[PDB]
RNA sequence: AUAAUGAAAU
RNA sequence: CUUGAGUCUCGUAGAGGGGGGUAGAAUUCCAGGUGUAGCGGUGAAAUGCGUAGAGAUCUGGAGGAAUACCGGUGGCGAAGGCGGCCCCCUGGACGAAGACUGACGCUCAGGUGCGAAAGCGUGGGGAGCAAACAGGAUUAGAUACCCUGGUAGUCCACGCCGUAAACGAUGUCGACUUGGAGGUUGUGCCCUUGAGGCGUGGCUUCCGGAGCUAACGCGUUAAGUCGACCGCCUGGGGAGUAC
């Protein structure tokens, strides 16, 4: 993220622009993920679990709109 | 694999006609050509285990075709193995 | 989803086409995902190869800080 | 004979030898019963990142058909020549003759 | 001394400390301050407030060069990324740029092992 | 942050 | 004899295998400039490094290990496994329309090959972090978990060893039996409205009917209904141990 301040621009606007740019780049997530070594077994297990959870949540939320609570 | 020109040349040499691509003689001759060619490759790359499965499959197929031909006609078998220089 | 390459019936993606390739990289120089753009998988693989060739020849950057 | 595409880059302070280089390489390729299908000289361009403390390199593009030994010798020539700073060689399925995107919007 | 009028502030923000260094445009230092030297130790050294005080002291320590315009480089994930920038703008410089220069490898060296506590 | 143990029967 | 099994002609997708080159980001070390009291680490600490000038910031050089983003319940391989870019050698799979041979097939005791990590031998190499080992700590104790260091090994060439919860805890081949929603990769036709419809093949993920099952569950990729060949079991310990 490189941010240049435009003429007449205040400082808070530039600060917010910088924060949004950093969030879009996603640097903090990378630095957090690269702090300790992870085993390939752990990595593959995490990926599979995330996919299964997303699928199950979708099925449940799509089937929960066919019943009346009261 | 073999090239179109070499394939056509072998088919002409060993078949009854340029359209006779399915005879035991043509099949055996093509397998022998490729087995002979690959000896140079495997003399330089001795740890290419994944490619050697195909070679072994070729060897087995040729053995089976020769056994069938020997059962069905001895004279053709003798002439073919003489022409190709095959025996241990 | 709309895929421009499928719409225009392209055969190869041409690492020399900087004008087109520029639409598919972020401002840091990273390759944009396919669920954001709509591209098909075949063309996504072709596109990644082309971007790598351009980076090597120096017609595109690797990062935004060299 | 197979089809190749070649790109090479030259030091900015030696732009006066590009025509002689093109002539020599064209002669080397055509002397072995080859053919030349596309040739372009893009001129000096700004680089995306520095190489050896340089910007502003000179680019040449070729599309040819030849045997393998000639291309091997050409690669050796690139390696040992000192005006050339980078090169790339790729194989193609068919011959290419159209004009490139670089000579249609520059 | 020698007037400069244009400088760069480097901010090193780790999980345990914050370091602020002010430099000319060619990399030559002029002054510095840290959170651990401003009267905070242990669990108080890794807060935004300590970083703010450190930036104030660094601004004070460079008043003989008469600096007017500053660029800002930030590096690290800790607390102290934004408090320092706010403190500088308040202390009265004019900020012209903001850049993130945190280093990231493209699959390089093996990191250390996980902590079981 | 750490942080042990409890005979056999009714 | 042509329906099983093979050969030939044109194309397509792929981290399939062996050899050789090369690029960019980052860590460590060496030699220089600016600058001056702290840095590093934890739940809290001190062992450690530092006024013989560290940590921070900028310029030049050396070395060897791995390839962010793309990247997905995505792809390839008999299994073990395989990921930057370029060239040389090489194995398998699939589709359309034809021609060709004529049962040339399936399974397999003994036999022969391939086979993750760690380990062994000879010769090289060595950023990073790491059994063993040494020192702060915590504790009633702490030959541990946590912190600061650190060598065998992890890398390369050739040769041994033959084991894993080597797992879908489900041997290989062939035929038959209601449905729904997706992913990836080929191909034919067009009312015509040139951006959309109607079909037909290969591989793969999830739900569920009849039947089956001790239950949990499986369900056209069967654990349903049948046929051909092989491997294995017979109460728990002693023991996958002794000779």
């Amino acid at each position: 993220p490189v941010i240049k301040v435009r003429e007449n621009e205040p400082f808070d606007v530039a600060l917010r622009r910088f924060k949004r740019s950093c969030e879009k780049a996603g640097v903090l997530a990378e630095v957090r993920r690269r702090e300790f070594y992870e085993k390939p077994t752990t990595e593959r297990k995490r990926a599979k679990a995330s996919a299964v959870k997303r699928h199950a949540k979708k099925l449940a939320r799509e089937n929960a709109r066919r019943t009346r609570l009261y | 694999s073999l090239s179109t020109e070499a394939t056509a040349k072998i088919v002409s040499e060993f078949g009854r006609d340029a359209n006779d691509t399915g005879s035991t003689e043509v099949q055996v001759a093509l397998l022998t050509a490729q087995i002979n060619h690959l000896q140079g490759h495997f003399a330089e790359h001795k740890k290419d285990h994944h490619s050697r499965r195909g070679l072994l499959r070729m060897v087995s197929q040729r053995r089976k075709l020769l056994d069938y031909l020997k059962r069905k006609d001895v004279a053709r078998y003798t002439q073919l193995i003489e022409r190709l220089g095959l025996r241990r | 989803k709309f895929c421009r390459f499928t719409a225009e019936g392209v055969q190869e993606i041409d690492y020399k086409d900087i004008a087109t390739l520029k639409n598919y990289i972020t401002e840091s120089g990273k390759i944009v995902p396919s669920r954001i753009t709509g591209t098909r998988a075949k063309y996504q693989r072709q596109l990644a190869r082309a971007i790598k060739r351009a980076r090597y020849l120096s017609l595109l950057p690797y990062t935004d800080r060299h | 004979m197979r089809h190749y595409e070649i790109v090479f880059m030259v030091h900015p302070d030696q732009s006066e030898q590009v025509p002689g280089m093109i002539e020599r390489y064209t002669a080397a390729i055509t002397g072995a019963e080859g053919k030349i299908h596309r040739l372009e000289d893009w001129g000096r361009r700004q680089l995306a990142y520095p190489i050896n403390k340089l910007h502003k390199a000179h680019y040449v593009l070729m599309n040819v058909e030849a045997p393998q030994e000639v291309i091997d010798e050409l690669e050796t020539t690139f390696r040992f020549n000192d005006a050339v700073i980078r090169s790339m060689v790729m194989r193609t399925k068919h011959a290419v003759t159209e004009a490139s995107p670089m000579v249609k919007a520059k | 001394r020698k007037q400069v009028s244009d400088g760069v502030a480097h901010i090193h923000a780790s999980f345990n400390n914050t370091i602020v260094t002010i430099t000319d445009r060619q990399g030559n230092a002029l002054g510095w301050a840290t959170a651990g030297g401003s009267g905070f130790r242990g669990s108080r050294k890794s807060t935004p407030f300590a970083a703010q005080v450190a930036a104030e002291r660094c601004a004070d320590a460079v008043k003989e060069y008469g600096i007017k315009n500053l660029e800002v480089m930030v590096k690290g994930p800790g607390p102290g990324r934004e408090s320092t920038i706010r403190a500088l703008n308040a202390a009265g410089f004019r900020i012209t740029n903001i850049t993130d220069v945190t280093p990231i490898p493209h699959n390089g060296c093996r990191p250390p092992k996980k902590r079981r506590v």
